[PDB]
RNA sequence: CGGAGCCUCGGUUGGCCUCGGAUAGCCGGUCCCCCGCCGGGGUCCGGUGCGGAGAGCCCUUCGUCCCGGGAAACGGGGCGGCCGGAAAGGGGGCCGCCCUCUCGCCCGUCACGCACCGCACGUUCGUGGGGAACCUGGCGCUAAACCAUUCGUAGACGACC
RNA sequence: UGGAAUGCGAGUGCCUAGUGGGCCACUUUUGGUAAGCAGAACUGGCGCUGCGGGAUGAACCGAACGCCGGGUUAAGGCGCC
């Protein structure tokens, strides 16, 4: 998968064909973590293959439909536990964002995993995001950001718009 | 219709992408004062980079070699014609539109020279990084006429703070016959306020 | 492979354009730099290389065992007539380079210098400094020549002096006088360009210059040659009897 | 990460008005004026308070490289506040084992002339910086004392003695000889 | 009593890196850098004025010396404010970095 | 000595983006660069918004980080930034800019006939000033 | 130094005549206060995405003829003395006069100017650089180098003294 | 009711040049420490082939070619050359 711009958030359900053993498979749901509905499904039957016996022409998915954040204007903490394939091995992780919705939580998730440790989409499987308070978090960088009465300077404004002003007589200021 | 640009706090490579262009581009460009430009990293690395370009020598006979300049204005045009075809005629003819100086001559002294702020040290590199001065480089590594230009500038700096006064004394006396003469042009100056020059 | 047997390099590299010299006379590369503690003097004489003896002297060195001896020494006689002086020059410091501002000739200058600027002196009409020479009984003239020195005192900050053989109590075949910029280290500017001006039209001795058991620089060019092997030029070994194309 | 600030302050004494102009600081008193310049650690400098009681250092958005940067400036702050009430007097002690090492001092401190050094007929003319003052004390035979404001002047000028006086080609181990810091203290007691 | 055109600088020809296609001008007008600003010179006649030897005719006035060679500004080109034109003959690559002048009266006004 | 903050309840300016040109609210800092951003009445609605585009200004009209549109609208209404923005230098001579770029070509011919003789009577006006401080010297 | 045509070479289509410098900090004043040969220091006061803004400043050319108003009366223009400039040097400032104006710029009346009948290289820096020759006058000018010969401090020949 | 889908006009007879030194590449694999080494299997290229890119380049990526105009991409890039 790319994770092309920002992520969507899909909610897939499937199950088996009917045969003559089962007449009604049980439904599987997942919250699949796609660009668009095309790869969403295909990252489904990649999940569904992992965990259970059952693939997509020995199946079929009932409905995938992109379900939406119940709060977007809220900035909340979500804590995502990662399962990324190192060079040397695989590894687990359980890390924390602060971010307004879940899908934009994870865009973040997979920019800033291929930024630390380079590890890529294909490699990176997310299992688990869940919106958590501010009394329950685990890193610092996110309880930084916990309080009431914050307040802090941008102490150092470097100018973009620069190649407009190409040959100017003025230095430019940069405290604001 | 000269780019005179100032050379105090401008980037080498930075400055020379953007001073090689224009003069393709059919504009006469006059880089002055490149002492003062600075190049990013520690001192140390720039200073055996330029160590190894003069290690860098023909064996069988180095008058033929490559010209290693020690002037920072040369350096300057070292790094222009590496941003140039200089081997085309119109790289040749670029290379004779541009025209760096040491320090700033009296031609030049009297003109109000331009920035390029795209390629200025505290807008292009972070404050906590270190920068390498051009001109204690080439002072270090063989030129001879660093003191010579600064007790030069130091006049010319001089010249000008006496210049910059009559300047001051000069807007003052503008601006107090502007609050003098108000009231009998105010019929002038409210019709550039609805315009938006004077707000 | 390698070289067997590591031997020195024959000649050196810092000498190395061996070329017939452009300059006759011995151009002073770099003069003695100057400070302001020290009164103005010249720094430097034109002489001529007369000939050779030998000295006999004591020798007054602790610790040697030819301390108190009389040895003997070669010695080089250098015919030094005082010299004349016809002109001054100021240099500006420039980041390019220290560079000549303004020359000033003397008014009465002679012959022997006069023959320098000359290829030909035979067929020359001898009518050089003419209308240099009318600058000296005018008022306008002089007016220049004032403002001249007035900027000297000002712009130059190296003062060099203008001085020329005396050629004809000499023994020599030539009547071609040599010139000389000898860069005069002193006080200030404005002293040195007075005391310079005071001694312009004079004679110059070698007593007013250096003295008694001073250590001097000798510049000059070597005798000449001519086109030589490299052998008698570059002293390598030579090869053994039996080669077939030279040895 | 980027922490979102971090300060100290640091309570100044009322014998001490410190003022600042941008970035550089000075300290005057009793004993002198100790300026220092701040333009390589790009901090804020809050001078709060009325009688400029206290004096406060901000960093906002750095990371650790950063973050260490903080407690050196009240670090040097608080030694030139000490340096301009009470000094600086380092006394230090010339160990030999065999020749006695002649110390005596040219132009009241300026220049240390050491002489006597593991027999050695070589003389050593240290200078110290100016505002360094080197002398012989009383009641003590082999003693130097040092005295001054800035701190980094009066160790640098002790580092240079006790480089000077350094032992070569042999095994230091045995030769224990030369000058060396022994006790770091003030000119006056508080 | 005035100046009717824009300044431009032909810069060089359509060009791949070891190619170029010279039916087709790269111009660089002067005071425009953006595709949203280069919108008002599309369509506008464009002429690189140079003189001579020998005389040619005029319209309307003496022979002189000067020569032009016609044109138009097809499309843009790039982000920078460059922008494309088509001459009926070629330019030369003598007025590489010259000024050409490029017009105002084909006007979408 | 930094003087702006960004701060719970800052009115600050939008330079470029979608909303250029606009006044605007901090209701919560969300990230390093990115913050919870609203204006009731500039017609800004409430979004995530970094801080590149934002001026901050020296405004700051009080409500609780995670006050609603109601609240924000009401302490604006409060504060009334409306008003004191037009009264500062900053949005007048933002306007002036705006009169400048939507100048027409008789006003602009207006302003060059306004200009010549507004500029003629200051050079008459500092060359009798400069007579008089020379007679005043001398 | 002070006129007309005639070849060649090209680009060009208004000038900006200048503080230093910082970027977790700048700009401009009065100076009640204090030092120096107008500058500096503290304090005070206004701005600080810069409006004592190169997101800017100056000039603006279609022209002339009459009258009235605003602006000017201390100004536009017309020959000698005195100063400032050297890093590769500025068509700058000050005193006048024997002569000419309320014309120059801003608002209004009043007409005129090949109105070349829709059609493009138009509009300047341009007495632009270089070479030929004619013009009218004044003030100034009366050369070196090389070959030849000689020397031998030099040298294959050239070159050099 | 031309007894699955899709696509394409097919079958057949003479005469016959050149070739019978090959090489490289994803995957499998023999000998060898390994080799721009020697020898194999499938398929594609070079040979026989220009063009854009990889700075350069018989084999790599894209894509195959009559002569031109407008547009658009692939592979690659978008500080200057
Ligand atoms: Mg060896
Ligand atoms: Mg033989
Ligand atoms: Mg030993
Ligand atoms: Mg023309
Ligand atoms: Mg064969
Ligand atoms: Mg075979
Ligand atoms: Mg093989
Ligand atoms: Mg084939
Ligand atoms: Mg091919
Ligand atoms: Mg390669
Ligand atoms: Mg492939
Ligand atoms: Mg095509
Ligand atoms: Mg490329």
């Amino acid at each position: 998968m790319k994770a092309s711009g920002t992520l969507r958030e899909y909610k897939v359900v499937g199950r088996c064909l009917p045969t003559p053993k089962c007449r009604t498979p049980p439904l599987y749901r997942m919250r699949i973590f796609a660009p668009n509905h095309v790869v969403a499904k295909s990252r489904f039957w990649y999940f569904v293959s992992q965990l259970k016996k059952m693939k997509k022409s020995s199946g079929e998915i009932v409905y995938c439909g992109q379900v939406f954040e119940k709060s977007p204007l809220r900035v909340k903490n979500f804590g995502i536990w990662l399962r990324y394939d190192s060079r040397s091995g695989t590894h687990n992780m359980y890390r924390e964002y602060r971010d307004l919705t879940t899908a934009g939580a994870v865009t973040q998730c997979y920019r800033d995993m291929g930024a630390r440790h380079r590890a890529r989409a294909h490699s990176i499987q997310i299992m688990k995001v869940e919106e958590i308070a501010a009394s329950k978090c685990r890193r610092p960088a996110v309880k930084q950001f916990h309080d009431s009465k914050i307040k802090f300077p941008l102490p150092h404004r470097v100018l973009r718009r620069q190649h407009k002003p190409r040959f100017t007589t003025k230095r430019p200021n940069t405290f604001f | 219709q000269v780019l005179v640009l100032d050379g105090r706090g401008h980037l080498l490579g930075r400055l020379a992408a953007i001073v090689a262009k224009q003069v393709l581009l059919g504009r006469k460009v006059v880089v002055v004062r490149c002492e003062g430009i600075n190049i990013s990293g520690n001192f140390y690395r720039n200073k055996l980079k330029y160590l190894a370009f003069l290690r860098k020598r023909m064996n069988t006979n180095p008058s033929r070699g490559p010209y290693h300049f020690r002037a920072p204005s040369r350096i300057f045009w070292r790094t222009v014609r590496g941003m140039l075809p200089h081997k085309t005629k119109r790289g040749q003819a670029a290379l004779d539109r541009l025209k760096v100086f040491d320090g700033i001559p009296p031609p030049y002294d009297k003109k109000k020279r331009m920035v390029v702020p795209a390629a200025l040290k505290v807008v292009r590199l972070k404050p906590t990084r270190k920068f390498a001065y051009l001109g204690r480089l080439a002072h270090e590594v063989g030129w001879k006429y660093q003191a010579v230009t600064a007790t030069l500038e130091e006049k010319r700096k001089e010249k000008a703070k006496i210049h910059y006064r009559k300047k001051k004394q000069l807007m003052r006396l503008r601006k107090q016959a502007e609050k003098n003469v108000e009231k009998k042009i105010s019929k002038f100056t409210d019709v550039l306020k609805t315009h938006g020059l004077l707000v | 492979s390698h070289r067997k047997f590591s031997a020195p390099r024959h000649g050196s590299l810092g000498f190395l354009p061996r070329k017939r010299s452009s300059r006759h006379r011995g151009k002073v590369k770099s003069f003695p730099k100057d400070d302001p503690s020290k009164p103005v003097h010249l720094t430097a004489f034109l002489g001529y290389k007369a000939g050779m003896t030998h000295i006999v002297r004591e020798v007054d060195r602790p610790g040697s065992k030819v301390n108190k001896k009389e040895v003997v020494e070669a010695v080089t006689i250098v015919e030094t007539p005082p010299m004349v002086v016809v002109g001054i020059v100021g240099y500006v410091e420039t980041p390019r380079g220290l560079r000549t501002f303004k020359t000033v000739f003397a008014e009465h200058i002679s012959d022997e210098c006069k023959r320098r600027f000359y290829k030909n002196w035979h067929k020359s009409k001898k009518k050089a400094f003419t209308k240099y020479c009318k600058k000296w009984q005018d008022d306008a003239g002089k007016r220049q020549l004032d403002k001249d020195f007035s900027s000297m005192k000002k712009y130059c900050q190296v003062i060099r002096v203008l001085a020329h053989t005396q050629m004809r109590l000499l023994p020599l075949r030539q009547k071609k006088a040599h010139l000389m910029e000898i860069q005069v280290n002193g006080g200030t500017v404005a002293e040195k360009l007075d005391w310079a001006r005071e001694r312009l039209e004079q004679q110059v001795p070698v007593s007013q210059v250096f003295g008694q058991d001073e250590m001097i620089d000798v510049i000059g060019v070597t005798k000449g040659k001519g086109y030589k092997g490299v052998t008698s030029r570059w002293h390598t070994k030579k090869l053994p009897r039996k080669t077939h194309r030279g040895l | 990460m980027k922490t979102i600030l971090s300060n100290q302050t640091v309570d100044i004494p009322e014998n001490v008005d410190i003022s600042l102009k941008g970035r550089t600081v000075i300290v005057k008193g009793p004993r002198g004026t100790l300026r220092r310049d701040f333009n390589h650690i790009n901090v804020e400098l809050s001078l709060l308070g009325k009688k400029k009681k206290r004096l406060r250092v901000d960093k906002w958005w750095g990371n650790r490289k950063e973050l260490a940067t903080v407690r050196t400036i009240c670090s040097h702050v608080q030694n030139m506040i000490k340096g301009v009430t009470l000094g600086f007097r380092y006394k230090m002690r010339s160990v030999y084992a065999h020749f006695p090492i002649n110390v005596v001092i040219q132009e009241n401190g300026s220049l240390v002339e050491i002489r006597n050094f593991l027999g050695e007929k070589y003389i050593r003319r240290v200078r110290m910086r100016p505002g360094v003052a080197c002398s012989v004390s009383q009641a003590q035979k082999d003693e130097l004392v040092l005295e001054g404001n800035d701190i980094e002047l009066v160790s640098n000028s002790a580092a240079l003695i006790q480089q000077a006086t350094t032992v070569k080609n042999k095994d230091i181990r045995k030769f224990l000889d030369g000058i060396y810091v022994s006790e770091k203290g003030t000119v006056q007691q508080a | 009593s005035g100046r009717l055109w824009c300044k431009a600088i032909f810069a060089g020809y359509k060009r791949g890196l070891r190619n170029q296609r010279e039916h087709t001008a790269l111009l660089k007008i002067e005071g425009v850098y953006a595709r949203d600003e280069t919108e008002f010179y599309l369509g506008k006649r464009c002429a690189y004025v140079y003189k001579a030897k020998n005389n040619t005719v005029t319209p309307g006035g003496k022979p002189n010396k000067t020569r032009v060679i016609w044109g138009k500004v097809t499309r843009a080109h790039g982000n920078s404010g460059m922008v494309r034109a088509k001459f009926r003959s070629n330019l030369p690559a003598k007025a590489i970095g010259h000024r050409i002048r490029v017009m105002l009266y084909p006007s979408r006004i | 000595v930094f003087r702006r903050f960004v701060e719970v309840g800052r009115v600050a300016y939008v330079s470029f983006g979608p909303h250029a040109g606009k006044l605007v609210a901090i209701v919560d800092v969300i990230d390093q660069n990115r913050a919870l951003v609203d204006g009731p009445c500039t017609r800004v609605r409430r979004q995530a918004m970094p801080f590149k585009c934002m001026q901050l200004t020296d405004f700051i009209l009080k409500f609780p980080h995670s006050a609603r549109q109601k609240y924000v609208r009401k302490a604006w209404e409060k504060a009334d930034i409306n008003t004191k923005w037009a009264a500062t230098r900053w949005a007048k001579k933002i306007e002036a800019r705006e009169r400048k770029a939507k100048m027409t070509d008789f006003d602009r011919y207006k302003v060059m006939k306004a200009k010549k003789m507004r500029n003629r009577i200051i050079k008459n006006e500092v060359k009798k000033l400069q007579r008089a401080a020379l007679l005043k010297a001398s």
